[PDB]
């Protein structure tokens, strides 16, 4: 509700996200079939209000309850990332841990930043990387950026699967 | 190092704008249930993070000014360059330019704005 | 008209019914009495427990908990369903970890329940502990002169979101 | 300030733009095919076939209160005005009506004014 | 049988053991010429054993042999210097030896032996990882091998010696090598996610030919060449599968969804493409013509290093080998097998036990459709209560709290006991004192458990709950005060007995006429009687009235009880009061009223917040500098109408708590006056204390108005009404906030009248 993204208000039916009757087929909201093979991307409908998604079941618009927002081995306060950029070998797998494994998206995209600048931006796997950092801080465009970027080097089903 | 400085703000900013969605999320909860101490938490919360939000903004707001400033200096700088040649030679010293910055090769592109 | 079209594995699928129904019979049978079987036995554990929200003796009681963060609101919808009959002596209590959910009023009287309208009796459960973890509630409707709970009720508490 | 058509020897009509010193072009799928660098802010852009030559060349107005025509890649000619251009429009051949921050509204022929009013 | 790998000769290959790639190799070390291959494995724990496998029986396994060190990689090729014929190839962490499997025969199938020489050795300076073997350059008829490190060299011995040996430029974690033969170029997938190509005689003249930036770092590299056509090189991710041209690019990749172990490009059958088959850690085989999947097949084990061979006589059998010790010979199950239920005439149901068990279970059912004391006792003295709970049966889970009132406030809570063996006392002592202005509404208190009992059917305890109530003493609440001569009203109580002295009656407050102030600074004045026999009590507050004739009416019962006489009344023949009643019913509503109010307008300004927040927002994610155009004053402005709103509504709330506690009180004593103004029973009395008393806090869906008024609206209805048009028209019941009280306190006065002629309340 609090993010509005699409260019479109009221886009023609037909050409925009947002069979059986319920007769037959039970059914989740006033339309949307139950479906098979739940995927933790489904979002199977939106609520209208703040106070409509909070007053439903947790569980009735993902396939899981919904959230506001979506010793250690390595402090990441410590490090200076202006270094291990230097060396891709010990910065690509330090950037899968700080992203995969500590969730740290900011320090992330420092890293990443530094080590594309590193690779005078011809690397397609940092490019990428930063395209999902960006994504999941919420700049769709700043991705879609990396990401149109990263399929100028090299086609990857990777690529095609995060612009869709 | 205008480019990288902004890219950081930019993330940092998107950062706390997620947080304030969230805590407007989560106020809207406390007061539907009139649990007044948490929203008034939220509403604090909300407050200072605008407040340095706002910060925020107008730190990006004055490096992307000196950013508009720097690159208007540089393309002037290309146009300053083509414009001292008559013909032919001046989109070529436009183009030679413009490829000497797209590759970064600064050196090629002073050498190109001399004598080129 | 939509009448629909059948495939080659209906017919060896009616073929195989043809040709061995009696086994089927058999094995169908045999297997719908171990399923009364064992849904008598749930329906007696469960009575036994007397874990039933719906169960002379009319009543109906569901609990819905909204909202995140560390405080939840939980609001037992309760009703009377019979004809023309109140219940005057029902008393409700909860069930939790003193160590994950702060529950202000654990124990506490209904009022008179008239036959026909849900009462909305609603509480404030609160996560304690700091790390994220979901713990059942147990709800328990009785009388006042008797120890067996009437009826009962669980809820899943959600994770807390907290600070 | 953009324009939109088929600029000369180029066979893919492209969305031409201005910022601060510096024009652009991109195809229908966004590919830099055209890019010059001209005097100041450019204020406003149209196509118009200056020269008679069947394709048309593009009339840019810098805030420097000059007007240029560039042709795909080479500068043809350069007519100055006296205030920050506004507002280009061409329908003639080679005439375009143009519009300052003076108020003065006007109409060229190659290099040179028909007429001109200034006004409020 | 369909999709399964059926069992061909397989084994378990040692104790605890442990293997990985390169253990499982499957050529004709025995150099018999005859096409039939022999499985070799040799594990990091020592022993290397080979087999030539017929279709568990003892004679297959040909050699067991035990090596000190660990063996990495076994491979059979042309090591040895002088002839064309397989040697066996095994690479221990610092060492490499080359081996014979030489088998001489016996007359009898198992006096025949197999001996292993060791051809030559070489002593490893680094810790190898593992090696590739191949004809490097053009030579032919001769298998050099190329031993990597585990910290990046690469050396390099032509089938007798050291020849050389060169640093991989690059690389930390050791990935897998390979050598292209129609390239002549070492392949490896450096640490750094790159596949790097280097041709032979650039690292022989010591540099990378090329590179391919694939997506992560492979398991497996499989350079097959059993086609001259369209040479390619398989590189198997973590995450991918590739397929890789000769130049340097994809040729085609696939998304694998699974996490492979091990591949092997086998023999093709199409033209140009490859048949390849992958082994997840799902436990199963997918078998590509180069992105399709053609078959799929559920292993037993994790696959690793699986290998395809002919082994006696059938060819392309499957040879899988876990890194735990098993190993299987298969074949792929090719056989539709019909659903249906197994015909088993033999297993039939036994009708009689589970008859019986039925039969028990139906009659609990059919029945069912037609162990703790607790006691508390109060210190004579913040009063110091205690309660003691002792079991019969052994019991588990308990849990002990105590309620009193919302204005008095225990030390403690809830206490919490474990499993108590049978007959075992528990005490629990905590301490209640008032904590407010405002007199509570009784001093009574409850205190309840609820334990469970373990049972065979559900051993973690039927719930059981049971409770007891404490009687608290006036001394709490209350002091002795100075009496006034008149207060704004007054009731009257006439006992038909003599005035008895207020000394003997509350003794703990030291004439005839007694005053009260309790804590809060109310006060209340109890008169005795000279000529009549009743008892008057007067304040300004009708709250104030509750307590005090509560306690004299208790008094009065207790003392007349010590006397022994039998006969004892408290009447109060008058009227009752439903006047200075509703004006706390009214301050109630008010106060709810007002809070809805409050509510509905937090809610406009809450909106107001958002929009301009949600305004920032979209600022501050724009690139552009723009004036904020004063939009931060209207949120700071939209901010403090909030927060003023929210202290109003915490501040409401805690005034509607006040007055509900007061309203308590005052329709205590209005239950108490009608049950005395009529002679009522204690079933009524129970029936008016439920309707009346219904709960202890207002929320924002149900509150005393609606509740009380439908509990009367009913009570009017099934017991003290006859006609039906005022049944449906005015005696309706809603759970729904009125817009007025005006219902309610007609109910109310018409409850007392229809009371007065004669009326009596049910039930049904």
């Amino acid at each position: 509700i609090l993010d509005e993204n699409a260019i479109a208000q009221v886009p023609r039916p037909g050409t925009s996200l947002k069979g059986p009757s319920p007769a037959v087929r039970p059914v989740t909201q006033a339309g949307r079939p139950i479906t098979g093979f739940l995927r933790p991307s489904t979002q199977s409908g939106r609520p209208g209000t703040i106070e409509q998604a909070i007053k439903t079941p947790r569980t009735a618009y993902t396939a899981r309850p919904i959230a506001s927002s979506s010793g250690p081995f390595i402090n990441l306060s410590r490090l200076n990332l202006a270094k291990y950029a230097q060396k891709p070998k010990l910065a690509k797998a330090l950037f899968e841990y700080i992203f995969h494994h500590e969730n740290d998206v900011k320090t992330a995209l420092d890293l990443a930043a530094l080590s594309t600048e590193h690779s005078q931006y011809k690397d397609w796997w940092w490019k990428v990387q930063i395209g999902k950092c960006y994504y999941r801080l919420g700049l769709y465009r700043e991705a879609e950026k990396q990401f149109k970027s990263a399929l100028k080097q090299q086609e990857m089903v990777d690529t095609f699967l995060y612009l869709a | 190092e205008y480019h990288s400085v902004h890219q950081k703000l930019s993330a940092d900013m998107a950062d706390n704008s997620n947080l304030i969605r969230s805590l407007l999320v989560q106020a809207e909860d406390a007061r539907l249930m009139r649990d007044m101490k948490t929203m008034k938490n939220r509403y604090k919360e909300l407050y200072d993070l605008n407040k340095d939000l706002l910060n925020g903004y107008k730190i990006r707001c004055n490096n992307h000014t000196e950013l508009l400033g720097s690159l208007k200096a540089v393309n002037q700088a290309i146009q300053r360059a083509g414009h001292l040649r008559v013909g032919k030679p001046k989109n070529q010293v436009i183009t030679a330019c413009r490829d000497a910055i797209r590759s970064n090769n600064i050196n090629m592109l002073f050498r190109i704005m001399r004598v080129g | 008209l939509n009448v629909p079209r059948k495939t080659r594995l209906y017919v060896d699928q009616t073929l195989r019914e043809r040709e061995a129904g009696t086994a089927m019979h058999r094995t169908f049978q045999a297997d719908l009495y171990l399923l009364r079987l064992r849904a008598a036995r749930a329906y007696v554990q469960a009575l036994e427990s007397s874990l039933s929200p719906v169960s002379r003796e009319p009543l109906k009681l569901h609990a819905v908990v909204q909202g995140l963060g560390p405080t939840f609101k939980l609001t037992l919808h309760l009703q009377n369903t019979s004809t023309a009959r109140p219940i005057l002596g029902l008393v409700v209590c909860f069930l939790y970890n003193e160590v994950l959910y702060a529950l202000p009023r654990a124990f506490f009287k209904v009022p008179l329940l008239v036959p026909g309208l849900n009462y909305p009796l609603e509480t404030f459960v609160k996560s304690l502990s700091d790390k994220g973890i979901s713990d059942i509630i147990k709800v328990l409707v009785l009388r006042e002169g008797q120890s067996t709970p009437l009826l009962s009720a669980h809820i899943n508490m959600p994770m807390s979101e907290g600070l | 300030a953009i324009v939109l058509g088929t600029l000369g020897d180029i066979t893919s009509p492209l969305a031409i733009i201005g910022g601060n010193c510096a024009l652009q072009g991109f195809n229908h799928e966004g590919n830099d095919l055209f890019w010059t660098v001209t005097g100041d802010n450019v204020h406003s852009l149209a196509l118009c076939d200056f020269d008679g030559d069947g394709k048309k060349e593009l009339l840019v107005g810098s805030e420097d209160f000059d007007i240029r025509v560039f042709k795909e890649d080479e500068i043809v000619a350069e007519m100055s005005e006296t205030e920050i251009i506004t507002s280009l429009c061409p329908m003639y051949g080679s005439r375009f009506g143009y519009a300052l921050s003076n108020g003065t509204v006007g109409v060229y022929d190659k290099t040179a004014r028909y007429w001109r009013i200034k006004s409020k | 049988s369909l999709f399964k790998a059926r069992d061909w000769w397989s084994t378990v290959l040692g104790d605890k053991e442990e293997f990985d790639q390169g253990c499982l190799c499957l050529a004709d070390v025995d150099n018999t010429g005859n096409g039939q291959d022999k499985i070799i494995v040799g594990s990091f724990m020592g022993y290397l054993r080979i087999f030539n496998p017929h279709p568990a029986q003892a004679e297959d396994l040909l050699l067991e042999v035990h090596l000190r060190d660990p063996i990495l990689q076994v491979e059979v090729g042309k090591f040895v210097s002088g002839t064309e014929m397989l040697h066996l190839a095994v690479l221990h962490s610092r060492k490499l030896c080359v081996y014979s499997v030489s088998g001489t025969l016996g007359n009898v199938e198992h006096g025949n032996q197999y001996q292993i020489k060791l051809m030559y050795e070489h002593n490893l300076q680094r810790t190898a990882c593992n090696m590739t073997y191949g004809s490097f350059g053009g030579v032919k008829g001769r298998d050099l091998i190329c031993i990597q490190s585990v910290d990046g060299m690469l050396m390099v011995f032509e089938q007798e010696s050291y020849a050389f040996g060169r640093f991989l430029p690059g690389s930390l974690l050791p990935g897998p090598l390979a050598y292209s033969s129609r390239t002549d170029s070492f392949i490896t997938v450096s640490s750094c996610h790159q596949v790097e190509s280097y041709k032979y005689q650039v690292l022989a003249f010591a540099v990378v030919d090329w590179t391919l930036n694939i997506g992560e770092q492979a398991i497996d590299i499989c350079i097959v060449s059993f086609i001259q056509s369209a040479s390619s090189v398989f590189v198997l991710g973590e995450r991918n599968f590739f397929c890789l041209k000769d130049n340097g690019q994809i040729q085609f990749m696939k998304k694998l969804d699974y996490s492979p172990s091990c591949f092997l490009p086998y023999c093709s059958v199409s033209e140009g493409t490859i048949n390849t088959l992958i082994g997840n850690h799902n436990n199963m085989l997918h078998i590509y013509q180069d992105v399709t999947l053609k078959w799929a097949t559920q292993l037993p084990h994790v696959p690793v290093a699986v290998r395809v061979g002919c082994l006696h006589d059938l060819k392309g059998v499957i040879v899988t080998l876990s890194d735990d010790g098993h190993l299987q010979c298969s074949y792929l199950g090719t056989d539709p097998s019909l659903f249906q239920a197994p015909k088993v005439e033999s297993r039939e149901l036994n009708y009689d036990e589970l008859d019986m068990e039925l039969k028990e279970l139906q009659k609990v059912i059919k029945n069912v459709n037609k162990d703790l004391k607790v006691s508390a006792m109060v210190s004579p003295n913040s009063v110091t209560v205690k309660v003691t709970l002792k079991n019969r049966v052994a019991l588990q889970k308990i849990k002990l709290s105590i309620y009193v009132q919302p204005p008095l406030v225990l030390t403690g809570d809830q206490f919490t006991f474990e499993f108590m063996a049978p007959e075992m006392t528990r005490t629990v002592g905590f301490s209640v004192y008032l904590k407010g202005s405002y007199s509570p509404p009784e001093l009574e208190g409850n205190a309840v458990v609820s334990y469970s009992r373990p049972t065979e059917r559900n051993p973690d305890g039927i719930p059981r709950v049971s409770q007891c109530k404490f009687r608290l003493p006036l001394k709490l609440v209350c002091l002795p005060g100075q009496p006034s001569k008149t207060a704004s009203h007054k009731l009257t109580i006439d006992t038909n007995k003599s005035p008895v002295s207020l000394l003997s009656l509350f003794p703990g407050f030291a004439v005839n006429v007694m005053g009260f102030r309790f804590l809060g600074g109310s006060q209340v004045t109890l008169l005795a009687s000279k000529t009549s026999q009743r008892y008057r009590i007067q304040s300004e507050q009708f709250e104030d009235l509750w307590l005090i004739t509560n306690e004299l009416i208790i008094r009065l019962q207790e003392y007349f009880e010590k006397q022994g006489i039998k006969d004892f009344t408290c009447s109060f023949s008058g009227s009752v009061p439903l006047e200075e009643y509703f004006e706390l019913i009214d301050h109630h509503f008010e106060l709810r009223i007002n809070g809805e109010k409050l509510e509905e307008l937090l809610s406009e300004r809450a909106v107001q917040f958002r929009a301009i927040q949600r305004r920032l927002l979209t600022r501050f994610k724009d690139k552009t500098p723009a004036p904020l155009q004063h939009l931060d004053t209207l949120l700071d402005g939209t901010y403090k109408q909030v927060i003023a709103l929210a202290d109003a509504v915490e501040e409401n709330q805690d005034n509607l708590f006040q007055s509900f506690t007061r309203l308590k009180s005052a329709t205590h004593l209005v239950i108490l006056l009608i049950g005395l103004w009529q002679k009522l029973s204690a079933d009524q009395i129970a029936i008016l204390e439920a309707a009346f008393l219904p709960l202890q806090q207002d929320t924002q869906e149900l509150g005393w108005e609606e509740t009380v008024d439908a509990a009367l609206s009913h009570l009017l209805k099934t017991c003290l009404s006859k006609s039906s048009k005022e049944q449906a028209l005015n005696l309706n019941s809603q759970l729904g906030i009125p817009k007025d009280t005006s219902q309610l306190k007609k109910h109310i006065t018409l409850f007392c009248d229809r009371l007065a002629k004669g009326g009596r309340l049910c039930l049904s």
